[PDB]
């Protein structure tokens, strides 16, 4: 707390809707459990790769939204808004956090709603003509819609990103609002990643995958963080972030570029592996999610990697990986005083060769 | 704070492909609207885009093989070994640099998106979908191609998804993280490939002009889709100095808006919002500006929208502003990229390029939007505006170094 750099971003509030439930408490008790999120997928999905999903349980948009501009919203968007929600007001829905004008948003995506995008281009094919659309999806087909819609939403007229990356995605996001913020362009954020399940999404993992690979156990959700500087902090900090660093996996060895990447991580902290409490690796079921963790296998206490549930355990949530697990750090860390002052990593590696971690310093 | 520089530009785009081809097709008034051969335009009516003709992957990709990306991850790449082969940057010199490289995008490989779902509905069957191309379609690679291609590891690749504002939103956060001290290097810009997927968004829109983009034209009917890519090398003033080398223009400056209207409108209030930003933070006044690159696509609502804000912020004499896209087209993820590339160069060769196809000046738009010829100036410090759907404004001053 008082041990911190100048201008150091804080964590002062998160968000989650997840396959643990709509909401932080859900997400927070589905993490300290362990819960297993996978069911069956609803019918309604049409034929999927794999059966088994792991969805949002008793999501629903218009339930959770209201029938106002709800009915073509894309679950990408309405994962983002009911998230924000839950970072922004509390359970009674009075405003918990005071946003304005200099309140930054960035949200990390992989290719934001494939639903949208391959129902638009289905309908273009298919129908009368190849511009006979469902017209009324075609706003909420932009990738950058949900930040968008967030700041809508919310009255947020500051900085207005979306940054891709996929699973990587929630630490770029993370880092540039780190960046913006140290630059005055913003004095808090709205950070997070965001990936919606949908039978295209599915469909296309399942054709990426490795050539004789099983179909991915696919998860979905949002997950935000209300991000201030220490200084300014208008609520309690929860966690410091104290470095950020990526690295592009170009010679194919995913666990060299992980290791490179969090020792520089730790280096830019000024923390020593050793005192690693919790380490959150993406679980990717891939290659380079196995090397991953081999990597920091190596890398962290054997306790930091047991500290926290495997990430696994809500399939491959894609772009929101990276903020499911530093909200695992938070809700492993809230309720737990021995979680204080404590150091914690997070680590994501994604398909298209980004490698990203964060080191985070445990307050409350 | 640390002054940030523009040492190299890369440039993939319907009037011209490389920093040469490119300043003249500026200077000329080059259109670069061509019949659409990416895709099939049955049925719609109409079939004319800004394609870039004659692309080459060969000339500047040499080590990620060309299926790992697809046209837009391309553009991206060429443009990228242009940009550090412009700014006088090996491999070598980028191995051992910490970068950042962020390039923008709208719609990514939305048509390797597309041949994906062609292969499902041929085969009435998912398993037909090619692998090689679901491998691709996810935006974040065309960041982290650059990476590959450039052998640079030790890099934060990050693809921004503002649509039209994103090589705007690249350069800004290249100028932050370099400002921010964390790295010497930025590789930003922005990249998009012609698709069915934006034809038919903006033909259902009824934003397609039925022949050319008229931006600010009493008569305009809008836009034409466009692709290619700009990058641009920044790189702090210490480093650009110390290494020798040639700065085409400095980054004086960005800011960020958001509307948090309207999904797709653009709003008036929050580009003026998003001028004024960029304007405090460049440290400089209304006064200054020598001209504005204007986001400036051709529909109604953007042109009246946007005159209107540039009108807020200056009074009722704003500088001259041109509308770029009156000869790309609307590159989506490029646009602002190639905006920011056209006013560095703009800056660098003491011109102002022209918005074409200029037949009447909308009277709701008192602009000198320096018709259909370019004209010499002392273009010392120049705005390039960007908006984009979801409210998303982005505006870039650069300077003269």
């Amino acid at each position: 707390e008082a041990t911190l750099p100048p201008g150091t971003p804080v964590i002062t509030g998160w968000s989650a809707v997840s396959p643990y439930g709509i909401g932080r408490a859900e997400f927070a008790a589905g993490v300290r459990a362990g819960a297993k999120t996978a069911v069956k997928a609803d019918a309604g999905l049409g034929p999927l790769p794999s059966s088994d999903v792991c969805t949002v349980p008793g999501f629903d948009i218009q339930e959770q939204l209201g029938p106002r501009g709800t009915a073509k919203m894309d679950r990408l968007t309405a994962l983002a808004l009911v998230a924000s929600d839950g970072l922004l007001l509390d359970a009674d829905g009075n405003r918990a956090v005071a946003t304005d004008e200099l309140t930054g948003v960035v949200l990390g995506i992989t290719m934001g709603s494939l639903e949208n995008v391959t129902d638009f281009l289905r309908q273009s094919y298919t129908n009368a003509r190849p511009f006979y659309v469902d017209a009324g999806r075609i706003p909420f087909g932009s990738l950058n819609h949900a930040a968008g819609a967030t700041a809508i939403r919310h009255d947020l007229k500051g900085p207005n990103t979306t940054v891709a990356g996929g699973r990587v995605s929630g630490l770029l996001a993370l880092n540039y609002a780190r960046r913006l913020m140290g630059q005055g362009r913003a004095t808090k954020y709205l950070v997070g990643s965001a990936e919606e399940f949908s039978a295209a999404h599915a469909w296309f993992e399942h054709t990426a995958t490795a050539s004789g690979d099983p179909a991915p156990l696919l998860g979905e959700g949002c997950g935000l963080f209300l991000v201030e500087q220490a200084e300014a902090a208008e609520r309690p900090p929860l966690a410091a972030v104290l470095s950020v660093e990526t690295r592009v996996d170009i010679d194919d060895d995913p666990g060299a570029a992980v290791t490179a990447c969090a020792r520089r991580a730790l280096r830019r902290a000024g923390v020593d592996a050793g005192e690693v409490w919790a380490a959150v690796p993406c679980a990717a079921p891939t290659a380079a999610g196995r090397a991953e963790h081999e990597a920091l296998a190596a890398l962290v206490p054997a306790d930091a990697l047991s500290r926290v549930p495997s990430m696994e355990l809500l399939g491959d949530t894609g772009a929101a990986s990276a903020s499911f697990q530093i909200a695992a750090v938070l809700a492993a860390a809230e309720a737990d005083a021995d979680s204080r002052g404590r150091i914690a990593l997070v680590c994501a590696v994604d398909r298209d060769g980004a490698v990203a971690v964060a080191v985070l310093r445990l307050i409350g | 704070r640390r002054r940030v520089v523009l040492t190299g530009f890369g440039v993939i785009s319907s009037i011209g492909t490389g920093v040469e081809e490119y300043t003249a097709g500026l200077r000329a008034g080059r259109s670069g609207a061509r019949p659409i051969t990416r895709f099939d335009t049955e049925g719609f009516g109409q079939n004319t885009a800004c394609e870039v003709p004659d692309f080459e992957p060969g000339r500047w990709i040499h080590h990620v093989p060309l299926d790992d990306m697809g046209r837009a991850g391309q553009y991206a790449v060429a443009a990228a070994r242009m940009a550090v082969d412009d700014a006088g940057l090996t491999e070598d010199d980028l191995g051992e640099r910490q970068a950042v490289i962020t390039v923008g995008t709208t719609d990514g490989e939305s048509h390797d998106i597309a041949v994906l779902l062609e292969q499902e509905l041929a085969a009435g069957d998912p398993e037909a979908m090619d692998p090689v191309l679901a491998r691709r379609i996810n935006a974040g690679r065309l960041s982290t191609v650059i990476a590959r291609e450039l052998r640079m590891p030790n890099v934060e690749a990050t693809t921004v998804t503002t649509a039209c504002a994103a090589g705007n939103y690249s350069v800004g956060y290249g100028l932050d993280s370099i400002r921010s001290g964390e790295v010497d290097i930025a590789l930003c810009g922005g990249a998009d490939a012609v698709c069915r997927k934006a034809f038919a968004l903006f033909k259902r829109f009824g934003a397609l002009t039925p022949d050319v983009v008229r931006p600010f034209d009493k008569d305009r009917q809008g836009i034409l889709t466009g692709e290619g890519a700009g990058i641009l090398v920044l790189e702090s003033l210490e480093s650009a100095l110390a290494r020798g080398a040639r700065i085409h223009a400095e980054v004086l400056g960005y800011g960020l808006s958001c509307d948090a209207a309207h999904p797709t409108a653009p709003n008036r209030d929050g580009i003026a919002r998003g001028i004024r930003l960029a304007l405090d933070d460049a440290g400089v006044e209304q006064e200054e500006i020598d001209f504005i690159s204007a986001h400036g696509t051709g529909t109604k609502a953007n042109d009246k929208t946007e005159s209107a804000a540039i009108v807020d912020v200056y009074g009722d004499a704003p500088p001259r502003t041109v509308a770029v896209k009156s000869m790309l087209g609307h590159s989506m993820g490029a646009a602002s990229a190639l905006g920011a590339i056209a006013c560095g160069l703009a800056i660098e060769h003491g011109f102002i390029p022209p918005t074409i196809n200029h037949r009447e000046t909308d009277p709701d738009c008192p602009l000198d939007v320096v018709p259909n010829r370019a004209v010499e100036a002392d273009v010392r410090i120049v705005q390039n505006n960007s908006s984009a759907f979801a409210g998303n404004n982005a505006v870039l001053i650069l300077g003269t170094y």
